[PDB]
């Protein structure tokens, strides 16, 4: 053991960090009056509708 | 002669030519939003501050 030729040190280090996430909305209000045209076989009906504003610049 | 016009129905539009009152009175609102985000940190070390005899070569 003499001339430090035991001693010894040593150190060491690991690290790791990861994250993720992701995120979606909608929201939508009004009303519309649509009209049928098509009814199916089940009595369901296709409805379509269209509502057009210009209001000054568009 | 302006025709039968009925005694106690509700006065409404029947031929060309008859008025109607429209209250226009229209609120559409719609909205979408969205995000995603991915993070990764990584850190790693090693060190071997004193060094015994027997592992010097290595």
């Amino acid at each position: 053991f003499g001339n430090s030729r035991a001693d010894m040190e040593a150190s060491g280090g690991n690290s790791f960090n990861g994250k993720g996430g992701a995120n979606a909305s909608n929201t939508f209000s009004g009303t519309l009056t649509v009209t049928v045209d098509q009814v199916l076989a089940n009595g369901n009906l296709h409805v379509v509708g269209e509502k057009q504003i210009a209001i000054n610049q568009g | 002669n302006y025709g039968y016009q009925p005694l106690f129905e509700d006065r409404r539009p029947r031929n060309i030519g008859d008025t109607l009152t429209i209250v226009l009175q229209e609120n559409v609102s719609a909205s979408k939003s969205s995000s995603a985000n991915a993070s990764r940190d990584g850190k790693t070390s090693f060190g071997f501050d004193t060094v015994p005899r027997y592992l010097q070569g290595l």
